[PDB]
C-alpha cells in the first residue's frame, strides 16, 4: 500500500 | 572538576536549545546538543525521568510553535523533530506522566504546523501526530475532531491546507484499526467529510490518500458501499476531463473490495458511467476503463449478472 502507516487499533474508551 | 550527573546535563542541554537563534557558533552548539541528546535517549534505558518530560515538551514548543517553501534553519528543526520522535518512541516513555504537558493545546498547535509549505516538515509532523495518537488514548477523540474540522474548513470555506494528504495518511491507519461494528460517528465522517473531499479542485494532490481511506471503510463495513459509490458517481467529472483516471483508479480499488451483495445495488449506474468512459474522447480515460476487463474478480461479478451489464457495455450488440 506504499504510503500506509502502521495501523492504530481502536481499543480505547471515549 | 566533576561536571554533574547525566540527568542534569540532559536538562541543561534541553534548556540551551530553548534560546532561539558568533551566530554560527551558537547554532552549532544547539545542533551538537540535539544530536548528543538523540543518541542519549536512543541507546540508553531509564534516562527519561519525570523532570525530563516538561523540559522536552517545552523545548519542542519553543522551537516549533511559531508563526509560519523550504524552511530557513531546517537542519536545526529536523533534529528537534527527530529528538522528539525518539522521545515519544522510547521504551521509558510513560504517557501517564507526559499527558500533563502533551495536552489539547499542544495537539492544537501541532496541527497548525501541518499548513507548512515544507514537505519534509509535514512528513515529520505526520509521524509525530501518529505516535501521539497511538500512545495518548485520552487525546484520540480530540485529535479526530480537529482533523474533522480542518477538513470541513477545507471543503466549505477558504479551501487550502498544505497538509490534507498527510492528515489522510494518519486517518488511513486509524480507519484500518477501527473496531468490530463501526461507531456511528465514523460513518458520518465518511459520508459527510471524506466523500465531499472529491469535489475540491486540488483533489489530485491528496487523491491516493483519500482513496485509501474510502476503501478501508468499505473493507471494514460493506454496508456503506451504495452511498459511497453513488457519491463518487455524483462527484464524477461530468465534463470530459483527464481527472476521471483518478476516479477510475478509486472505483476499481473499491471493486476489488466490494461484496457481491452490494455490487448488484449499484452495478447499473456504475457501468453506465463506465461505458461513457470507454467512449471518452480522451485516450487515457478510455485506456484506464478498458483495463477493468483484466480484473478476474470484476469479470466474475459481471458474469453472475450478465443479463443487465452486457447491454450497457455493448449497446449495439443487444437488440
Amino acid at each position: 500500500p506504499h504510503f500506509a502507516m502502521p495501523p492504530i487499533h481502536e481499543d480505547h474508551l471515549e | 572538576v566533576p561536571p554533574a550527573d547525566q540527568e542534569k546535563l540532559f536538562i541543561q542541554k534541553l534548556r540551551q536549545c530553548c534560546v532561539l537563534f558568533s551566530d554560527l557558533k551558537w547554532k552549532e552548539v544547539k545542533r551538537a546538543a540535539l544530536s548528543e541528546m538523540v543518541e542519549y535517549i536512543t541507546h540508553n534505558r531509564n534516562v527519561i525521568t519525570e523532570p525530563i518530560y516538561p523540559e522536552v515538551v517545552h523545548m519542542f514548543a519553543v522551537n516549533m510553535f511559531r508563526t509560519l517553501t523550504l524552511e530557513a534553519a531546517w537542519p536545526h528543526l529536523q533534529l528537534v523533530y527527530e529528538f522528539f520522535l525518539r522521545f515519544l518512541e522510547s521504551p521509558d516513555f510513560q504517557p501517564n506522566i507526559a499527558k500533563k504537558y502533551i495536552d489539547q493545546k499542544f495537539v492544537l498547535q501541532l496541527l497548525e504546523l501541518f499548513d507548512s509549505e515544507d514537505p519534509r516538515e509535514r512528513d515529520f509532523l505526520k509521524t509525530t501526530l501518529h505516535r501521539i495518537y497511538g500512545k495518548f488514548l485520552g487525546l484520540r477523540a480530540y485529535i479526530r475532531k480537529q482533523i474533522n474540522n480542518i477538513f470541513y474548513r477545507f471543503i466549505y470555506e477558504t479551501e487550502h491546507h498544505n497538509g490534507i494528504a498527510e492528515l489522510l495518511e494518519i486517518l488511513g491507519s486509524i480507519i484500518n484499526g477501527f473496531a468490530l461494528p463501526l461507531k456511528e460517528e465514523h460513518k458520518i465522517f465518511l459520508l459527510k467529510v471524506l466523500l465531499p473531499l472529491h469535489k475540491v479542485k486540488s483533489l489530485s494532490v491528496y487523491h491516493p490518500q483519500l482513496a485509501y481511506c474510502v476503501v478501508q471503510f468499505l473493507e471494514k463495513d460493506s454496508t456503506l458501499t451504495e452511498p459511497v459509490v453513488m457519491a463518487l458517481l455524483k462527484y464524477w467529472p461530468k465534463t470530459h476531463s483527464p481527472k476521471e483516471v483518478m476516479f477510475l483508479n478509486e472505483l476499481e480499488e473499491i471493486l476489488d473490495v466490494i461484496e457481491p451483495s452490494e455490487f448488484v445495488k449499484i452495478m447499473e449506474p456504475l457501468f453506465r458511467q463506465l461505458a461513457k468512459c470507454v467512449s471518452s474522447p480522451h485516450f487515457q480515460v478510455a485506456e484506464r476503463a478498458l483495463y477493468y476487463w483484466n480484473n478476474e474478480y470484476i469479470m466474475s461479478l459481471i458474469s453472475d449478472n450478465a443479463a443487465k451489464i452486457l447491454p450497457i457495455m455493448f449497446p449495439s450488440l443487444y437488440r
